[PDB]
């Protein structure tokens, strides 16, 4: 019946384009919404892999780490242990590090003292000369300990020449 | 000067030998941790996994349409 | 067309057009000599664009994205572990913390010697002190003798004096020495 | 002479007295008389410097010196009459 035949017809054509229509709209934003869907997941599972090692990689290196220093504490509780023991049974001496900082030898010893005493020698002689010139005392004591001192100090240069002359 | 010189030209030493204590230990740096972050990426996770449980819904109300309409389209021309 | 042209034009720079399989209908043949199919056509195009999805399945997209979602779902789960895991580590992170810190006190200690007396840097500079102290008490000492009547006192005063400086010379010398090393056998 | 080693240490190993035996009597006789010829010229020194610094008159400089000068004969013949020279050769 062309009569119901064409309306059929037009059902067709309404049909086919309707469907059309329903591909297009798929495709277009839906069937796209997996096109990086699975570099998502790829990106995530890479991820944890990493996290995963890092985390066992700080897990070891803290455990060892902490033996280290439970062990390095032993050593220091220690040695303080016998440092602040070498200052009980072993006099360290008055803060004068002179008692410990010494020549290494008697002879050495020897020598910075006279040296020492040479220059005092002179330091006193050299004062004397200033109390005379304050008024603190008379030319005539100045003269009698000048004297005196400058001839113990003869002696002491000649002490450390003797010692010394044997060396050409 | 000569006695001057020998006597600086030789070295001092300390009164107690090996009994003289000694800084025989260094100090142990500790190393660097760093704990990486989890919460953030966590988070970034909620909507991707929703976006794809959104999808499906909308899959299934799509494909669901044929047999809504042959509900429809019985009582409208049969019995 | 025009029509699409717009649609496409504004959204986002769409992309024109793309320039004829027949569709099974439903069964048609048995609407109306045309009243039913026409009222179905001109009053129920809703309908037909249900009807026509049954023509674009989306059974198997719908069967990846399901398990695309899965993914995310283990996903979540293995960062869920990967959390658990973390806190202990941030525990146990939290000990060797502490027990840096018990470590650095004892540290503190054994270095606290080595710098304050027995360190060589120290025990020089303890000894520079000494000799400055001297060279001072010798100048006081000179000052604080104003007069000396007393033949006696003199002598006491030139001894004491003489003794200071060679103190003061003795360590002067000693430093000059030690000036040229750190301390032999320490 | 010199030997090697840096060990000169070892040169002078113990302390050395004063004299010892090595210098005879008459050997210390020369010493002492050096040493006061020498305590003389520093005193003279000394006393020239507190003239010129006017810490003494014309009275106590003429007198000092004067005395000084004649102890200094005195010392300088116990040197002719009782002998390189003394000292450098008595420090061996």
């Amino acid at each position: 019946p062309t009569n119901h035949h064409e309306m059929l017809q037009n059902l067709q054509t309404v049909v086919n384009e309707l469907y059309r229509e329903d591909v297009d709209y798929v495709a277009d934003k839906i069937l796209t919404r997996q096109t990086v869907m699975q570099e998502s997941i790829a990106r995530f599972h890479e991820i944890i892999a990493i996290d995963k090692n890092h985390l066992r990689a700080v897990e070891q290196a803290i455990e060892q780490t902490m033996h280290s220093l439970n062990a390095q504490i032993d050593v220091l509780t220690a040695n303080r242990a016998k440092v602040q023991q070498f200052s009980s049974t072993s006099h360290v001496d008055d803060e004068d590090v002179n008692s410990i900082a010494v020549a290494k030898t008697d002879g050495l010893n020897q020598l910075y003292n006279l040296v020492a005493q040479d220059y005092a020698l002179t330091d006193t002689i050299e004062c004397l000369s200033r109390m005379l010139h304050r008024g603190t005392i008379p030319l005539d004591t100045f003269v009698k300990q000048g004297r005196e001192l400058a001839r113990q100090q003869f002696l002491v240069r000649w002490h450390i020449q003797r010692i010394t002359s044997p060396l050409s | 000067m000569n006695v001057e010189e020998l006597l600086r030209r030789i070295p001092l030493y300390n009164k107690y030998g090996k009994d003289f204590p000694q800084e025989t230990v260094t100090r142990f740096q500790m190393p660097e941790f760093k704990l990486p972050a989890l919460q953030p990426t966590r988070d970034l996770l909620c909507p991707w996994y929703e976006e794809c449980d959104n999808i499906t819904k909308v899959c299934q109300l799509h494909d669901s349409s044929n047999k809504k309409f042959d509900q429809w389209y019985k009582e409208q021309y049969l019995s | 067309s025009r029509l699409d042209i717009i649609r496409a034009e504004m959204d986002v720079v769409p992309s024109p057009g793309l320039p004829s399989k027949n569709i099974p209908l439903p069964e048609g043949i048995n609407l109306l000599s045309s009243k039913e199919i026409i009222d179905l056509i001109q009053t129920h195009r809703h309908q037909l664009e249900l009807y026509v999805t049954k023509f674009n399945p989306l059974t198997d997209f719908a069967g990846k994205i399901h398990a695309f979602r899965d993914q995310f779902k283990q996903l979540e789960e293995n960062f869920e572990d990967l959390h658990e895991q973390k806190d202990k580590v941030q525990a146990l992170l939290e000990n060797a913390r502490i027990l840096e810190s018990k470590y650095v006190a004892s540290w503190q200690d054994y270095h606290s010697e080595f710098s304050k007396k027995y360190g060589d840097i120290a025990l020089k500079k303890k000894l520079e002190q000494n000799t400055k102290k001297l060279d001072e008490e010798s100048s006081q000492l000179e000052t604080t003798t104003r007069s000396i009547d007393s033949a006696d006192d003199l002598d006491q005063f030139i001894k004491n004096y003489l003794d200071i400086r060679t103190q003061y010379h003795l360590r002067r010398e000693k430093l000059a020495t030690w000036d040229k090393q750190g301390n032999l056998k320490y | 002479k010199l030997n090697q080693n840096q060990d000169i240490s070892q040169l002078f190993h113990d302390e050395v007295p004063l004299f010892d035996n090595s210098i005879t009597s008459k050997d210390k006789e020369v010493i002492e008389t050096l040493s006061e010829i020498y305590s003389i010229v520093i005193t003279l020194d000394h006393v020239e410097k507190a003239y010129l610094k006017d810490s003494i008159d014309d009275t106590q400089y003429t007198n000092t010196v004067d005395k000084l000068l004649k102890q200094f004969k005195v010392y300088l013949n116990s040197q002719n009459k009782e002998e390189s020279n003394a000292i450098t050769r008595l420090e061996r």
